[PDB]
């Protein structure tokens, strides 16, 4: 019942006067399970958050309780604390990751144990980018087919196929497109849909689709109006906005951004990561590498961008950033 | 509006109820003057139904039309163990219906009427209801009803079922340890302190581990038996006296309900006197072919026949210690609430336990659920002078499903402070699958074949689709009540297709239990 939730908030307030602050949060919790919507329990839990220095956290409480209540005052002046905080904590982490990149190619790429770890990170990279969607073949299995061309048996031929259309998309971008000087245009991205589901779909491998699908509760561009998103799309690409973004957070919104359009049928995702790493790779970075493990946290950030929010989606790709740096840092 | 809501306890052996009104707290005795009611049905051969002290003064008479300890088979399935070892010793009778135990009388006139659990039960609260309503003078609606600490899934909705039929909106029900912790802190505002409840009753057994603050109430464990109290603490005497009878007379009064009933009333009498005396006598004239019944029961003899259950109580103390990470030393109070703890040797293992400790006293044992009842009844219908009562309960079961294998797989430890959510992703095994069965149950051990089973859901309307295709997100949710609702949502991309659950718990439907209401409202 509410009746309830403003008295556990009440000694959630309590707790955190006497320093119980593992208890005022265990009341906070509970005051907004007894109400989701109490504007008071979201904005003084957010406060609480701030003092922590959680100010992720804090923002999207406070942003929780504007979208019930737009016009409370202490949350629309708190929230505006908050926001060059969260700025700063963004940034703060991206310097991080310049500190990581600039140390892991500072190295001579004739490195024993640099050109070691990324020759099995390639296949590392097919078998992460393909199981987090439900392929079951492992590592040594993907290894197998792409270097010895025998097939496995007792695994089925499409998960074979993508991981051969896999392996003639990353081929093509690390020959073609990685050293190109040029621009990025449309018949590169459907050059690249083309290798990853040219084995398992031939007939659509290579064009957009013609019919309107639905990609659970988010709506895709129109058909008629696919080609048009596609267009300015890459022209997002290339540009002088672009290139002064952060090379993390560039990556990250062509990876959203290609996501939601869903111009194929089939491939969007694989798509989307394979841009993502040639503009990584472009500006020096490394390739990422969002893990199996992640296929969960992968789609709640997906579904927080659809609903208005990408910076977690940013810092999920960043995370991931920072994760692959630290693998290949341990090398040495 | 909600009325004055009440708080009533609904025990295996006696109810009670209270209310909080004008700045205080006060148990509401009945017609007969009586704090305490017991939790009896009978219907009389002339047709006259009885509820609470007049049905239980008429027991020995007639039994067979009698009804009591209902607690015991609410929420449970006819090929419960414990069900089918309590037809045994139970004088009316109880038929399957539905695949659970329905219990059958005769109400005068040659004509009989079986009633389920829930409308015992029913008919328990609906006297609870007409004694505080006697009391405040106008109709009561709502309720808060104290249910043991340990009573699972389908305990707790049967409880909530019993309610609805009584015409009560149970706003809460709360557990009996949680309850008898709120009534001890309603005169103490003394800062954080770790209690230790020991409610031992007629027929359940809680044992929580609670830290106090000011109006705050934890619980950080709990740990109990929702099938031992002291009517096994009766049977074991009956049985004893059974025997003895049979060695001294040859006699076999084990199918004579008539017989059995009487000496049962007077081991319950003499139990109760063996609390403050050393030796008490039964004597029941006629008690068998016009034989007159005369024997003396020492402490020590009824301490020797319980000896084993007495001890077992000990287990619960030692479990909820260990999920605590707490030491006896941690424990500020200990709290003794429940008819049972009166016994002196009871409150001697629990001293012992403790290295001699003194327990607290200050609180009646038999009302202390009663009175923490109505004091959250009183928060729930935000009366002026409660205060911010906030309760962190937790649920008492472990929530997992049997993987391939026969695997208990947790989903929701146990102690998880309620209302708590899980979600997990589910697929299909076979291509073109339309239905995905889950299987809930509740326990501990490692296998779902020791633990008791919640439920078997089917998730039905799934699209063709290769296997391991489907993303089904199923989400467990246990109420602020500690009842379980499931949900499934598809989560792949695509048209998001509906995904309808079904299942065979079995329980009252609404309009099973429309027709309950209606046929207790003809009374
Ligand atoms: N002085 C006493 N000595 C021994 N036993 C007693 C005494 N007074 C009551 N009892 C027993 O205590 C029980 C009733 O206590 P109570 O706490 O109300 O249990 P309950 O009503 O059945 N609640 P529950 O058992 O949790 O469902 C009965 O078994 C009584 O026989
Ligand atoms: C809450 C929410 O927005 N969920 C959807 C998240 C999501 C997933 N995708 C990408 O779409 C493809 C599969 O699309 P289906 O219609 O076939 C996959 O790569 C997935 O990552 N976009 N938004
Ligand atoms: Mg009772
Ligand atoms: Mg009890």
């Amino acid at each position: 019942g509410k009746l309830e939730a403003r008295a556990a908030l009440n000694q959630a307030l309590e707790m955190k006067r006497q320093g119980k602050r593992e208890k005022a949060q265990k009341l906070f919790m509970h005051a907004l399970k007894m109400d989701p919507d109490f504007v008071d329990a979201l904005t003084e839990f957010g406060i609480f958050s701030e003092e922590d220095k959680d100010i992720i956290q804090a923002d999207y409480l406070y942003t929780r309780a504007l979208a019930i209540s737009p016009y409370h005052e202490k949350a629309l002046v708190n929230r505006d604390r908050a926001l060059p905080l969260v700025e700063e904590i963004d940034q703060r982490y991206f310097s991080i990751i310049d500190s990581k990149v600039k140390k892991v190619m500072s190295i001579p790429k004739g490195n024993s144990a640099l050109r070691r770890v990324m020759e099995e990170t390639y296949y590392h990279h097919i078998y992460h980018t393909v199981a987090i969607g439900g392929n079951t073949l492992t590592l040594s299995e993907i290894r197998h087919i792409l270097e010895t061309r025998y097939a496995v048996p007792g695994k089925s031929d499409e998960e074979q196929n993508e991981v051969i259309g896999m392996h003639a998309a990353m081929k093509y971008i690390n020959t073609t497109l990685v050293s190109r000087i040029g621009s990025v245009t449309i018949s590169d991205v459907l050059e690249i849909h083309r290798r990853v589901l040219g084995y398992v779909d031939p007939v659509e491998a290579g064009r957009f689709r013609t019919t309107q699908v639905l990609v659970g509760h988010h709506i895709p561009p129109h058909p008629q109006d696919v080609e048009k998103q596609m267009q300015e799309f890459v022209q997002w690409l290339n540009s002088e906005e672009a290139m002064n973004l952060h090379p993390v957070e560039f990556a990250a919104l062509a990876h959203y951004k290609l996501v939601y359009i869903h111009p194929f049928i089939d491939g969007n995702g694989r798509t989307s990561r394979l841009l993502m790493n040639l503009i990584l790779m472009q500006a020096g970075y490394p390739p990422i590498t969002i893990r199996k493990e992640q296929r969960s946290d992968y789609y709640h950030v997906l579904c927080a961008a659809n609903e208005g929010d990408v910076r977690p989606f940013i810092r999920f790709i960043a995370k991931c950033t920072e994760t692959t740096l630290d693998t290949l840092l341990f090398a040495t | 509006g909600s009325g004055t809501v009440v708080g009533i306890d609904l025990g295996t052996t006696y109810s009670c109820v209270g209310v909080f009104k004008n700045g205080r707290v006060e148990i509401i005795a009945n017609d007969q003057g009586n704090r305490i009611t017991p939790s009896y049905v009978a219907f009389t051969p002339e047709g006259e139904r009885l509820i609470g002290d007049a049905a239980k003064n008429q027991l020995t008479s007639n039994p067979e039309n009698t009804v009591f300890d209902a607690k015991r088979l609410i929420g449970r399935t006819w090929n419960d163990p414990s069900v089918q070892q309590d037809i045994k010793f139970l004088p009316f009778k109880v038929v399957e219906k539905k695949t659970k135990p329905y219990i059958q009388v005769d109400i005068g006139g040659g004509q009989t009427k079986t009633f389920a659990p829930e409308e015992i039960s029913a008919m328990v609260l609906t006297k609870m209801k007409e004694t505080a309503e006697a009391y405040l003078g106008k109709k009561v609606t709502h309720a808060v009803v104290t249910v043991p600490a340990y009573f699972n899934d389908a305990q707790r909705q049967a409880t909530k079922d019993a309610g609805t039929i009584a015409g009560l909106n149970v706003m809460r029900i709360i557990n009996e340890p949680t309850a008898a912790a709120i009534a001890y802190g309603l005169d103490k505002r003394e800062g954080e302190k770790n209690i230790l409840v020991f409610d031992l009753g007629g027929g359940a057994f809680d044992v929580s581990l609670l830290t106090i603050d000011n109006g705050v109430f934890e619980v950080v464990a709990t740990n109990g038996d929702t099938h031992l109290g002291g009517e096994d603490f009766d049977q074991r005497v009956m049985e004893h006296f059974i025997k003895l009878y049979k060695k001294k007379t040859g006699k076999d009064v084990r199918k004579d309900n008539r017989a059995v009933q009487k000496l049962r009333r007077e081991v319950e009498k003499a139990k109760r006197a063996l609390s403050s005396q050393h030796q008490a006598r039964i004597e029941i004239e006629s008690f068998y072919e016009g034989e007159d019944f005369s024997e003396t029961l020492t402490r020590a003899k009824f301490e020797e026949l319980n000896m084993d259950l007495f001890r077992s109580t000990m287990k619960p103390v030692q479990k909820v210690l260990e999920d605590s990470d707490l030491k006896k030393s941690d424990i500020d109070e200990i709290v003794l609430v429940g008819g049972s703890t009166r016994i002196p040797k009871i409150q001697q293992l629990v001293k012992e336990f403790f290295n001699g400790k003194e327990p607290s006293r200050g609180i009646n044992p038999d009302e202390a659920v009663a009175y923490g009842a109505a004091v959250q009844a009183g928060v729930l219908s935000g009366d002026q002078d409660t205060g911010d009562l906030v309760l962190l309960d937790v649920c008492p079961l472990t929530l997992g499903i049997e993987t391939v294998g026969g695997v208990m797989t947790k989903l929701i430890p146990r102690n998880t402070v309620v209302p708590t959510k899980k979600s997990q992703i589910f697929s299909t095994a076979s291509d073109n699958q339309p239905t995905v069965t889950i299987k809930v149950y509740e326990g501990e051990r490692p296998l779902t074949k020791d633990n008791h089973l919640l439920g078997t859901f089917d998730l039905t309307g799934i699209p063709p689709a290769p296997r391991g295709v489907p993303q089904i997100e199923v989400t467990f949710e246990i109420d602020v009540n500690g009842i379980l609702r499931v949900t499934a949502e598809d989560k792949g991309t695509g048209n998001k297709n509906k995904i309808t659950i079904t299942n065979d718990q079995n329980r009252l439907t609404p309009e099973e239990i429309e027709r309950m209401v209606n046929d207790a409202e003809k009374f």
